[PDB]
C-alpha cells in the first residue's frame, strides 16, 4: 500500500520514485499547485476506494500524512 | 462658474418646482457631499429616509418622492435622464483646445473648416478634412484624407489614421485609437505574410468612444461604427466589425473580426465575442460574456462561474474538469 | 497599376485569361468589380462566382471549373491575396522626410533614408538603421536601437534601451519597455524593483496597437523573429515568445513566461507566469493557462452563453457541483 | 554606478562577509551574473546553484552562509534587499531633464523649484508642478491639474483636467488618467451623456503602469489610496476608490462605484462587478470573476483551466447541459 | 421538532423583498430556490419559482 | 427524421458550418431523441439506423 500510494503521487505530481521520500512536502519539495492535491486526493479516492473528509484532506501535506490515512 | 435661477432650471428641464425659485443653483453635485447652491438627484427610493441629512438647495425626484422631501423639489418622471440634462447645463468641463496653436503642424492641403481649434503640437496629416466646430486635442495625430464632422470633438494624444472618417458630435477620449491595421495575416508554412488592410474606419454620428480603446480598420471593406454608439475604455473592435445605431460597448470587451452587432444592444465589460457572425437587436451580454456563438433572438445572455474561496474553488474546478467522469457513472446507475 | 499577367507572374500563379486586363486594386467577393482583383478560398462560394463582377480571382486548380472569369490558379489564394495585396497596397507611410518639428538629440545616428514624423523625439544614443520610418509624435528612449526597414507609426514608445530588429511594424498607442511590475513587499508596503532588463524583438515582427511589452527585471524580455502581436496585449517582463508564433488581442501574460516558436495563442486568453509553453501549440480564446504545456495541440476552457436565466441555475449548480458529487457515490 | 561592496553592505544594512574592497558594477541574475555583479536568492532549492554563478557577491540568508561560494551579504529579506540594491545601482534614466524649449507651456502654470518638461509635452493653464516633478516627453497635463513633489510621468501619458496626483508617483507611458467616465442616461434606445465633473485624487508613492485608464468621476471622485500600485492595461471606472498598500495586476477591468480595501492584491486579467466593497487583505486570484461583494478577508478563485480540446469539448457540453443531469439524478434519488 | 415558517427563514438567512430589502443577487435567488426545494423535498416549477420575490411567498408556497 | 434534428442543432463542420461544440451537443441530442447512450449526415443516418 504504501508504495502503491506513492507510486500515485509520482504519476500526478509527475516525479520519478526516488524523489517522493517519506518526509517530503507536496507543495515545499514536490512542486505541486493548487490543484494538483485535490486531484492527487481525488486519485487517492478511486483507487482505494475511499471517502476523505476535508478537515482530514487538508492536513495531508506530505506523503508519510497521506499513507497513514489509507492504511486506517 | 455658471449660475441660474432654480426657476429657470425646472422649466429647461420641463419639472414641477416645488419651492423657492429664486434660489441661485451655481452646479451639480452628489447627495453626499452637495452645497448650498448645488442641485442634485434621487432615483433610488432607499435614499428617500436620508434626504434630511442632505445639504443641496435642491433634489429632483418624482411625484412618489416628494412627501420625503426636505429641500426644494424637480418633480419629474426619469430623475437620472433629467440630471444628465441639467447635468449639461451646468457643465464645467473645459475644452480639448481653442483657436489654432502655433506649435500644432497643419499641412497645407488640410481643409478647415469655420471656427475649428487645435491643440499644441498636434498633427494633421495631408488631405484632411475637419468640419465647422470641431475640436482636435493636443498631441493628436490625424491621418492622410480623413474627415471629421462638425462638432466633433478629439481630447489630447488621439490618433487616428489615414481615410477615417468620422462623422459629427463624435467624442473621443485620449489614448484612443482609430483605423489601425486589422490583425491580417496569411500563413505560409510557419511563417506570417502580411495582408494589407486597406479598408477604412466608418464612425456614424453622435459616437463616443472611451480611453486607450482601438478601432482597427477593415481588410478591403469597411469597419462600421453606427450612430449614438457608446464606446468605454480598453476596447478592442477588430476589423470589419459593424456595430449597429445606439448599441453600447462597456470597459475591457474583445471583438473579433467581421463581427455584426445589431441596434439597441449592450455588451457587458471584459466580454469576449467571437468573429464571422450576428448579434440580432435588442441583445444584452452580461459581463465577462464568453459569446461563442451568433445570437438571433433579443433578451439577456450570461457566462461565467463566480468567485469562491480558493480551497472551494480548487474542489470545484478539479470536479468540473472530470465531469465526463460523472455522466459516465451516473449512466451505469441506470 | 499592373497587367492580369506581369501580376500573374509576380504572384506565381497560373493565368486563364485575358492577360492584358489592368488591374487596378484588391477587392472582395461581395464588392469588387471591373478594375479588381479578389481570390475565394471556401468551396461554397463557387456556385455564386459568377455573381462576381471581378475582373479576376485567385483560386486553386480544383475551383478552376467553376470560374466565371479570368483565374488566377495557386496552391494557397490567402497566401496569393497578401501579396497581390502588397503589391496594390494603398497603405501610405507614417513619415517621409525629416520634419522640422521632430526633435532629435545630436548623438543620435540615422541611416540613409531614415524617415522621422512630425513632433516625434529622438533621444541620446539611439541608432535608427536604414529606410526607417518614425511616425508622428513617437518617443524613442536612450540608446535604443532600431533595426532597417522597421517602421513605427504615429505615437508610439520605445523606451531606454530598446533592441528592435530589421523589417518590424508597431502600430500606434503601443508601449515597449516600460517598468515591469517588480515590487518587494516590506511590511505591506511596496518597494520598487527598477527594470534594468531590456526588450530584445527580432526581425519582421508586427505588434497592435495600445500593446504593452514591459522591460525585464535583470535579463531580457525576449520577442523572436516573426512574432505577430495584437492589440491591447499585455506582455509581462522576462516573457520569451519563440519564433513565428502568433499572439491575438487582448491577451494577458505573466512575467517569466516562455512560450515556444509556431504557437497561437487565442484572443483574451490569461497565462500564468514562470512556466513553459512547448513549441507547436494552440491554445483557444479566452483560454485559462495555469499550467504548463508540455506536448504540442489545442488547449480550450470556458462555458460559453446562455440565456441569463439559464446561467443561473448552470452557474449555482455548478459552484455547488461538490455536493452534487457526494450525492452521486452515496447512491453507488 | 561602480560602488564598494563593504559600503553597500552598510546601506543595506546586511553582515558583509567576504572581501569588503570588492568593487560592484551592478545587479544581475545568477544565471547571468560575473564580475562586479552582485546578485540574490530567495529560494533555497538554488542553494546548490550558487556553485555554478559567477557573481562577486550573492544575497542570501543567514541559513544559506554554509553553502556560500562567493562572498555573501546575510539578510533577513533578500528579495527586499534585492530592491533596494537595485535602486542604488538603477541604471534607469530619467524622463526628460528640465525644461525643454520645444514644450508648450500655458503662462499660468505655476511650477516647483528643480521640475523637467519633457519635449514636445504640453501644460494647460493652472497646472501646479511640485518640486522635482519630471514631465516626459509628449505629455499632457490637463487644466487645474496638481502633481505632487518628486512625481515623474514617462513620455506620451495623459492627465485630464482637475487632477490631483500627490508625491513620488510613478506612470510608465500611453496611460491616460482622468478621461470621461462611461455615464450615459437612456431616453428611448438613445444615449444621453452625463458630463463627468468629478476627478481623480492619486495619493503619494503611487505607481501606475502603461496603457491603464482611470476615469474622473461623475460627480465625487475617483480616489487612488497611497502605496498603491497598477499594471499595464488596467481599466478603473468612474467613482472607483482603492485602499492604500493595494496592488492590482495587469488586465483588470473595475466597474463604477468599486471600494477596494487596504493591502489587497488583485489578481491580473481578474473583471470586478461595481457598486459594492472589498474588505482590507484580499487576494483575488487571476482572472477572478468578482461578481459578489468580499466582506472577509482572504483568498478566492475562479475558472476552470485548460483541457486539451477534445475534453474540453465534452467538459463544456456537459455544464452547459448540468441542470438536465441535476434532475435526471434528483429522479434517480 | 421545527416549524415551516421558522425552516423558511432559517434557510433564508444563511443564503443571504429579496433584491429590494436585503440585497439578492441574479444568484441567490435561484440558490436559495434550490435550497428550499432541498429542505422541503420538493420541486419548484420556475412559473413558481418566478413568483418567489418575497420571504412570504416562500412561507405561502410551501404551505 | 435524424436529419431534421441536424438542421434544428445546426459534413457538419464543412459545409454545413458546425463549430467545435455543435458536433459533441449533436451525438448527445440524438442520444434523448433516440433515447440510446460520425462527421457527416450519411454517417449518422447509417448507423443509426
Ligand atoms: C469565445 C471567445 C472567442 C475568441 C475571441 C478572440 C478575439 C481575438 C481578437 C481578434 C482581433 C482581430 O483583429 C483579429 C480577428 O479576429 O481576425
Ligand atoms: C462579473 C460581472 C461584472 C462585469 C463588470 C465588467 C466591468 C465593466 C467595465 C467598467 C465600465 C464602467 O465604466 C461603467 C460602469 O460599470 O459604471
Ligand atoms: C495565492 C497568491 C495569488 C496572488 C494573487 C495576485 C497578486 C496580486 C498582484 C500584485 C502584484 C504584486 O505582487 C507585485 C509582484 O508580485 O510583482
Ligand atoms: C489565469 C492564471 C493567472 C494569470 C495571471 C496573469 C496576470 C498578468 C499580470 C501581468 C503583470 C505582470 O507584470 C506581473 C508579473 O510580473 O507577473
Amino acid at each position: 500500500i504504501e508504495e502503491r500510494v506513492k507510486k500515485i503521487i509520482g504519476e500526478q505530481l509527475g516525479v520519478k520514485q526516488e524523489e517522493v521520500t517519506n518526509n517530503a512536502s507536496f507543495v515545499e519539495d514536490l512542486g505541486a499547485d493548487s490543484l494538483d492535491t485535490v486531484e492527487l486526493v481525488m486519485a487517492l479516492e478511486e483507487e482505494f476506494d475511499t471517502e476523505i473528509p476535508d478537515e482530514e484532506a487538508e492536513k495531508i501535506t506530505t506523503v508519510q500524512a497521506a499513507i497513514d490515512y489509507i492504511n486506517g | 462658474h455658471a449660475s441660474i435661477r432654480l426657476a429657470d432650471l425646472a422649466q429647461q428641464l420641463d419639472a414641477e418646482l416645488h419651492g423657492d425659485g429664486d434660489i441661485v443653483i451655481t452646479g451639480v453635485a452628489s447627495m453626499q457631499s452637495a452645497q448650498t447652491g448645488h442641485i442634485t438627484f434621487m432615483v433610488n427610493p432607499k435614499y428617500r429616509e436620508h434626504l434630511g441629512l442632505c445639504q443641496a438647495s435642491a433634489v429632483v425626484m418624482t411625484q412618489d418622492d416628494l412627501p420625503f422631501a426636505k429641500s426644494a423639489a424637480l418633480v419629474v418622471k426619469n430623475p437620472y435622464l433629467t440630471y444628465a440634462r441639467m447635468a449639461q447645463i451646468l457643465d464645467t468641463t473645459p475644452q480639448p483646445a481653442q483657436n489654432i496653436a502655433p506649435s500644432a503642424v497643419i499641412d497645407a492641403t488640410a481643409k478647415l473648416g469655420n471656427n475649428v481649434s487645435i491643440g499644441a503640437n498636434a498633427v494633421i496629416e495631408s488631405g484632411v478634412e475637419l468640419g465647422d466646430n470641431v475640436i482636435i486635442g493636443a498631441g493628436c495625430f490625424v491621418g492622410k484624407n480623413s474627415k471629421i464632422g462638425a462638432g466633433s470633438r478629439l481630447w489630447a494624444n488621439v490618433t487616428i489614421y489615414h481615410e477615417i472618417q468620422i462623422g459629427q458630435n463624435c467624442l473621443i477620449q485620449s489614448g484612443t485609437v482609430v483605423g489601425a491595421d486589422g490583425f491580417g495575416y496569411a500563413n505560409d508554412r510557419g511563417n506570417w505574410v502580411k495582408i494589407p488592410q486597406i479598408g477604412r474606419v466608418i464612425i456614424g454620428d453622435r459616437v463616443e468612444i472611451g480611453a486607450c480603446t482601438t478601432i482597427d480598420r477593415g481588410a478591403l471593406d469597411d469597419t462600421i461604427i453606427g450612430n449614438g454608439v457608446i464606446i468605454d475604455n480598453q476596447c478592442q473592435i477588430a476589423h470589419n466589425v459593424v456595430i449597429g445605431d445606439n448599441t453600447a460597448v462597456a470597459g475591457g470587451v474583445i471583438m473579433a473580426g467581421s463581427l455584426k452587432i445589431g441596434r439597441y444592444c449592450m455588451i457587458g465589460g471584459a466580454s469576449v465575442i467571437n468573429g464571422h457572425m450576428e448579434i440580432c437587436d435588442k441583445v444584452t451580454v452580461t459581463g465577462m460574456g464568453m459569446v461563442m456563438r451568433p445570437i438571433t433572438e433579443p433578451g439577456v445572455y450570461s457566462s461565467g462561474i463566480p468567485l469562491q474561496p480558493n480551497k472551494v474553488w480548487r474542489k470545484t474546478a478539479a470536479l468540473v474538469m472530470n465531469i465526463d467522469d460523472m455522466s459516465k457513472r451516473l449512466k451505469s446507475l441506470e
